[PDB]
């Protein structure tokens, strides 16, 4: 509710100090922010704080304002057709869904927050004085390369906020730091020193830039690094991004293919110094500057029809490194047209160049995670029986964690409202829409 | 274990020995919030200067403000307050150049 | 991992092993249609970005008087010669005429 | 573990009622170390005189 | 570890060894004794004045009591600490009453 | 889509009687955003006095 | 969105969601109310005087 | 009375970014570093500069040593049991003996 201030008519004398605090009408977990009309003239310390000291610096009528905010939870709108892409950089987790800011969870943080420096653009107010004008920035897919973060299918808004979609835009961020994400995204970052009331530009000799490539129909579906070389796909024609290690705008992008281009936003993986790509026509395994078709005349004509029956866009791939298998995920032949749960998987063993098929439990997503069922006592508990069972021979660290976690197991995000293991003892879980029940049956290998 | 104490009042002689001690984690929160409430400003509190504690402990009688018993043998510059030369500086300003001109 | 995750439809996840706040042990950064949950073999937790839906502000017109204001005030009456029985007034103004 | 954190400035409710039991003693060690860091000298601090 | 009465001279590193489950409660009680012993005088610690404590920390040399680097440019009354009024007081005593009296 | 365009300065007849129906609401959003950008403050603009 | 009387404080982004087909006419009527309310005095705006 | 009289070599830290860390093992091979994380590996190439000469580049995305003493240099190559099988890699290429 209505926020008041301790002092609104202070009288300082160039050097005098006064601490004004913000008082919101209700009481609770509220964040604080401060602002002012003129640069400097007051030494505002930690503007994010509630009670701010203001040391007078120069003569003049100043207008100091505070800002109190109500920390409340807001639900996201990440529908099934636009899932999360969950990039990783500098031990931090990025969200990157549609209709929302990319967001990041810092290593030293427990709550997600919008990417620092995201949406910033140092635009001159009028013919000069470059000021950091934050504009609404929304992305499609975010990945990492050489300690940076990248963006795809950029929708760049600005002043006069009628946004314009740039399917050809590709932006990169600065290098990260100790347990921190990249800090700025503005291309025109430089030419600004001593910005007080209070933006900061202290980078790591890495700036931000954009290339705005020129290809067929754009939409910039996917990007994936390979041995310090970028590989971007457009569903048609590809480009190679080579970093030249310069002070500003180091990245150089060169054309690679004129027909190749990824099918799905998650249809490329680096298997062994090469990329596994189903390029809208067949399966291609390219090591750079050369490409070969694993599905020239082996699994081409029967993969293409099966994927196209229901939903080609739900295609996914995964690297099953523990058994040297790489499989492509797709929906089953009989499925709802709007369903994105992959039912059937075509597996390729690159150790011997052999193809096979297997059934997956309606995979919405797949990944490799540490095994569960670690036996412990998460909630402190004694009941009234043994009095914490006073341990003999001292105690064994309360748990074994000295040995590094291992037996990492593939896990599947299932449409059946839960998590499923994909490579375990022979068993299968079919779904019955006639009774809205999940049925378990022995795995049938044919 | 009580709860609402922010005056550094933590009772240590009322726990228990066979029943639930599922408050040791809660005790840590209770201990932490007491410390934070008392001193909500901690970055580098080396400012003890333990010898000063002993010197002011000899006084121990701080009720009417400071009542300092030091020497305060410091002064930088001013035309106002003066050292033992007050009598000399006064008869410079009053007589030497103000009232009694040269040849007085 | 826990009994509560069986009522969730995971869209995507990350198997991050390291965290500052907790030791780790697969605190999966999982995403849903509306939230970003997190399970770490002991319980499920919500770590979605909270936003300020209600914001209120306040103003403070902090007047900044000059440090050198009542110092060497402008005095146009340097000489005030008058008769023995004169009762002439004296006028002076402070520098910048602010406050003090 | 808890790295890159110094001084008892971490947010409260860290135990969060769910830390197994192996974090309780680690909390005590952190509290003892930070408390030692804050005032690395104690002889007889009876010289408070809250007045 | 019962023995610590000088306080702050505890042994946080090792003699715990992640053992015995049951000394955690004793350590919490011992910590309470240490905290209470250091500051057994708490009624309303509202004198946080972080700037006052922080500034004196960089001083670190206050051994002869105050020994402030300033000039203590504030005082109200008394024939003790002298303000600029001492010069005014001196000339009143010297001229109006003592030395250069009326008709001098 | 319509990118790199700001302010209601685009040429008229944009609907061109042939835009399916999904461009009509997009036009409204563009008009609302640009109108907000033009005058991002309205309290009581009765102070016209066309004379 | 009926409620907007201060004008210029509308919500162009989201609460549309590309749905319902039929609120487009209502939005156009609402926009007309906003435009008329801001400037309910127009006879011959020939005082462009852009400079 | 500390002394700083070095041999044109300083000390540094890189703080890499990989999966679950724990930095199990490290072993040089023909002036090239090979660090293992039980998952993903990096190659450290010294550039011979005055300060911070070491440059670390990623090598593998699945490889990673099992035990802290599970890598040896046999003949211009490393013998690694990378949590899944036995790998004999000569650099930029790996082959599975098992």
């Amino acid at each position: 509710s209505s926020v008041t201030l301790d002092i609104v008519s202070a009288s300082l004398d160039v050097g005098e100090e006064i601490v004004i605090t913000a008082t919101a009408s209700p009481e609770g977990e509220y964040s604080y922010q401060w602002s002012v009309d003129k640069t400097g003239y007051v030494s505002t310390t930690s503007v994010t704080g509630k009670s701010i000291k203001l040391v007078a610096l120069r003569k003049g009528e100043i207008n100091v304002t505070c800002t109190v905010s109500q920390m409340t939870q807001k639900d996201y709108d990440a529908f099934d057709d636009y899932p999360w892409y969950h990039a990783v950089i500098s031990n931090c987790a990025v969200a990157t869904t549609h209709y929302e800011t990319p967001q990041v969870k810092e290593f030293e943080s427990e709550y997600f927050v919008d990417l620092p420096g995201w949406g910033e653009q140092t635009v001159v107010d009028n013919d000069g004085n470059p000021s950091v004008k934050k504009f609404n920035w929304k992305c499609e897919r975010v990945r990492s390369f050489n300690n940076r973060l990248f963006a795809l299918n950029m929708r760049e808004a600005n002043a006069s906020g009628v946004t314009t979609n740039y399917p050809l835009r590709l932006r990169w961020s600065n290098f990260a730091n100790e347990n921190k994400a990249p800090t700025l995204w503005d291309d025109f970052a430089y030419d600004r020193v001593v910005s007080s009331d209070g933006q900061t530009q202290a980078l790591e000799n890495g700036y931000a830039g954009y290339i705005d490539l020129a290809d067929s129909n754009g939409s910039l579906i996917d990007i994936l690094p390979l041995k310090d070389y970028l590989f971007v796909y457009t569903e048609f024609e590809t480009y190679i991004g080579s970093p030249t290690n310069n002070t500003y705008q180091p990245l150089m992008f060169k054309k690679l293919f004129n027909d190749s281009g990824i099918l799905a936003p998650e249809c490329v993986v680096e298997v062994e110094g090469s990329h596994f790509v189903v390029t809208q026509n067949d399966v291609i395994l390219h090591n750079g500057a050369t490409k070969k078709s694993i599905a020239s005349n082996r699994v081409k004509n029967m993969l293409i029809n099966e994927v196209c029956l229901v939903n080609p866009l739900a295609t996914r791939v995964h690297l099953h490194q523990d058994k040297k298998e790489v499989w492509v995920l797709y929906v089953g032949p009989g499925e709802p047209k709007e369903s994105f749960a992959c039912t059937k998987a075509a597996v390729w063993n690159y150790e011997f160049d052999t193809w096979s098929f297997r059934t997956i439990p309606y995979a919405q997503c797949i990944g490799l995670v540490d095994p569960p069922v670690l036996e412990r006592g998460p909630i402190w508990s004694d009941f009234q029986e043994i009095t914490w069972d006073d341990p003999s021979i001292k105690e064994l660290v309360w748990r074994k964690d000295a040995t590094n976690f291992r037996q990492r197991v593939t896990i599947v995000g299932s449409f059946l409202k839960g998590f499923y293991q994909v490579d375990v003892g022979a068993l299968d879980y079919f779904y019955d829409r006639l009774n809205d029940v999940v049925i378990e049956k022995p795995l049938e290998m044919r | 274990e009580t709860n609402a104490v922010v005056i550094t009042d933590l009772n240590p002689l009322y726990p228990r020995d066979r029943d639930y001690i599922y408050e040791g984690a809660a005790q840590i929160r209770l201990i932490k919030q007491t410390l934070q409430n008392t001193f909500p400003n901690v970055t580098e509190p080396v400012d003890i200067d333990s010898d000063t504690f002993k010197i002011m402990s000899e006084k121990l009688k701080f009720t009417g403000d400071a009542m300092d018993v030091g020497g305060l043998m410091i002064k930088n510059v001013t035309p106002g307050t003066g050292d033992k030369d007050v009598v000399t500086k006064g008869q410079m300003e009053a007589f030497m150049k103000n009232w009694m001109e040269n040849k007085l | 991992y826990v009994d509560e995750d069986k009522d969730l439809t995971p869209l995507s996840f990350v198997s991050m092993p390291f965290d500052y706040y907790s030791a780790g042990n697969s605190f999966l950064v999982v995403g849903t249609n509306k939230k970003l949950y997190k399970l770490t073999d002991e319980s499920l937790t919500d770590i979605s970005r909270k936003v300020a839906t209600v914001t209120k502000k306040a103003s403070a017109s902090i007047k900044i008087y000059p440090v050198v204001s009542q110092i060497v005030p402008k005095e146009s009456t340097i000489s005030m010669n008058f008769n023995q029985t004169k009762n002439l007034e004296v006028s002076l103004l402070p520098a910048d005429a602010n406050n003090t």
